[PDB]
């Protein structure tokens, strides 16, 4: 684990680089999906279908 | 040029003559009086010696002491007309509502008819 | 003059959500947060140019 550690360090890799840029979009999923749900709610489900 | 002329001039008279002149003919004043100014100070220079020297010892010691005092009065309308010369040369660096309130559209007439 | 009441409440006609939850808010008991009352008028003048 440490090992593997100071080498990402050496090259200059970041590991989480990842899973930073996944939590942002799903928070932009959640975001639309609001937008989304608010509409079919303001419409009723059989509106929009 | 009638401007800096190794005598002293009057300030006001200056101020005026020199807004209705070129911007080469400026240069070429500043040019003139900055010469009178070194001619003074290099004067000066010249006099400050025969006092350093004389006071190191009281005939022939005042008529030194009012020669660079007159220099001074002199000297002091130069920097005074080089003071008029940049006054001159910095004025040429300038020269929804779904509320019925807007349009009252309850009423038949308001839409546009 | 004695005895009146105003109430001022933000409102957009155009929302559904907002119809149902007004109409919800004037007859719900103070108690729950609402005003408990029943109308007698309905003036429903809003419109837009």
């Amino acid at each position: 684990r440490q090992q593997l550690q100071v080498l990402a360090r050496y090259l200059k890799m970041d590991l989480d680089n990842g899973e930073r840029k996944f939590l942002k979009e799903k928070d932009t999923v959640a975001e639309l999906q609001a937008q989304l749900d608010y509409l079919n709610a303001e419409l009723g489900e059989f509106f929009v279908n | 040029s009638a401007g800096g002329i190794r005598r002293p001039i009057q300030i006001e008279e200056f101020k005026t003559a020199i807004s209705g002149m070129s911007d080469m003919e400026l240069a070429q004043i500043k040019t003139e009086i900055e010469n009178s100014i070194n001619h003074l100070q290099r004067s000066n220079a010249r006099l400050g010696k025969y006092i350093a020297k004389l006071e190191g010892a009281s005939g022939d010691l005042a008529l030194y002491k009012d020669s660079v005092r007159e220099n001074e009065i002199v000297l002091n309308n130069y920097n005074e007309r080089v003071d008029a010369l940049e006054q001159e040369t910095v004025y040429r660096k300038t020269g929804v509502d779904m509320d019925n309130s807007n349009v009252d559209v309850v009423t038949p007439n308001s839409i546009f008819i | 003059a004695k005895g009146s009441t105003l109430i001022v409440v933000p409102f957009n006609q155009g929302s559904k959500q907002d119809v149902e939850a007004l109409i919800e808010f004037i007859y719900d008991t103070e108690k729950n947060g609402g005003l408990g009352w029943d109308l007698d008028a309905i003036i429903p003048f809003a419109a837009i140019p």
